[PDB]
């Protein structure tokens, strides 16, 4: 929340926990399309705390303040072994990560009916 | 002792209906109606691509209830993500519920 | 839906196995003590390596796909392990259970 | 219910059993006009299936579904010589049932 304030830019991460081994593969895609690896960085695979060999890693997305406000949703896509379809993906825009607001208008019609 | 007159997994709704034994009076009983629609609040438009607009509309109209808001269980949805690695562009189909089906 | 609840006694020495339902399909398999005071459902065996703080070391997990049965086996008992243990799958604990049933100390 | 969500027609039946003899008459009243007799048809007296000497009839009132929509009473008006005063009426309306309190149980946690 305190990122979003001085109106600079936005930090998206996107951690993969207890993949294992090492050498899992990490992108980002913006409005269903790529984007250069000039934009976001990926971390070393890390060993984690209570695993005895499952590892972590970090990969931060950079972008401009107005450019999440507005909408862009951006995804996450994985690709390591041990996925059961080799690859998968997360997805957060304004309106999901962390949202101030319930914006709900829910109709039910038709209670009775037959 | 409730008959199971809907059970909508689409849409979620669990309409149903009894009738509650009253006492020995003459037959003033009461037909019951538990409707019991659960609401995502966080899906998306169409229920399988997560790059729509997040959900405002819940419409509910008991007559159609025997596009979704919910995901099926049992059922497997996916798609198509683009990834790259390089030059080429191997198009794979992802997992957009990783669990409820497997390869 | 299904509610075994079964009066397998324990002890310090004792050790008690509770039996669950397998979906076999490699998902998230685990049982989970229910808390009435929070109202939620704390995992204390899961597929994962993870293990409840208190049960650390003293737990088991015993999966046979030839049998349908699901199994898990407690060391010690120190009486304070009564409550609704409910076993499941998928990724969701609370709302994701498959049986639940209740394990007594002392008988 | 079932013939209301067709959107076409409503049908309202007045059920005239019990009477003894024969030679009823019905007719259907709105706001105190009668209405056409090519609005609503009438049977003729058929025994009772357990009763011995008993009868029965019908008469079938067919409107328009959105008529039926606003309030609108439509009662059916039974002469027979052994009522007390010889006519009897019934109505219906809209709202013509019961209470059906709603219970609900809206969730925000
Ligand atoms: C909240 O939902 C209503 C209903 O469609 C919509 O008109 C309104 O623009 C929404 N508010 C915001 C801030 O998006
Ligand atoms: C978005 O919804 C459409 C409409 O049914 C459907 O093709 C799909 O669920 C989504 N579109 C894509 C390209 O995935
Ligand atoms: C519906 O009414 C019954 C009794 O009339 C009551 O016990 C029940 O709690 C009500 N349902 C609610 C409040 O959701």
């Amino acid at each position: 929340r305190e990122q979003l304030n001085l109106r600079e830019s936005a930090t998206i991460t996107c951690l993969v926990t207890g993949f294992s081994p090492a050498d899992v593969f990490v992108q980002w895609m913006q409005r269903g399309q790529p984007l250069s690896p000039e934009k976001y960085v990926t971390s070393a695979p890390m060993p984690e705390p209570q695993a005895p060999g499952r590892y972590f890693a970090h990969s931060i997305l950079t972008v401009s303040e107005e450019e999440w406000n507005t909408g862009e949703t951006y995804t996450c896509v994985v690709a390591h072994e041990a996925l059961p379809n080799r690859v998968t993906e997360r997805t957060v825009d304004k309106s999901t990560g962390k949202p101030t607001l319930y914006n709900v208008s829910l109709v039910m019609s038709d209670t009775a009916g037959t | 002792e409730r008959i199971v007159l809907v059970d909508n997994k689409c849409k979620c709704a669990r309409i149903t209906s009894r009738i509650i034994r009253s006492s020995e009076d003459p037959n003033e009983d009461i037909v019951e109606r538990n409707i019991r629609i659960i609401v995502p609040l966080n899906n998306r438009e169409n229920i399988s691509d997560p790059t729509s607009p997040l959900r405002t509309r819940f419409v509910y109209h008991l007559s159609d209830l025997c596009t979704c808001y919910t995901y099926d269980r049992n059922k497997c949805y996916t798609a198509v993500v683009p990834l790259v690695y390089g030059g080429e562009t191997k198009m794979v189909e992802t997992a957009l519920t990783p669990d409820a089906c497997y390869p | 839906r299904i509610l075994p609840e079964v009066k397998v006694e324990g002890e310090l020495g004792g050790s008690v196995t509770i039996k669950c339902p397998l979906p076999e399909m490699h998902v998230r398999i685990y049982l989970c003590r229910e808390m009435a005071g929070s109202g939620t459902c704390g995992t204390v065996v899961s597929t994962t390596n993870f293990i409840k703080a208190e049960y650390k070391g003293r737990v088991t997990l015993k999966q046979y796909p030839r049998k349908n049965l699901f199994l898990v086996e407690v060391t010690q008992l120190t009486e304070s392990d009564s409550g609704v243990y409910a076993c499941g799958a998928g990724m969701n604990t609370d709302r994701g259970k498959t049986q639940k049933v209740t394990l007594n100390v002392h008988s």
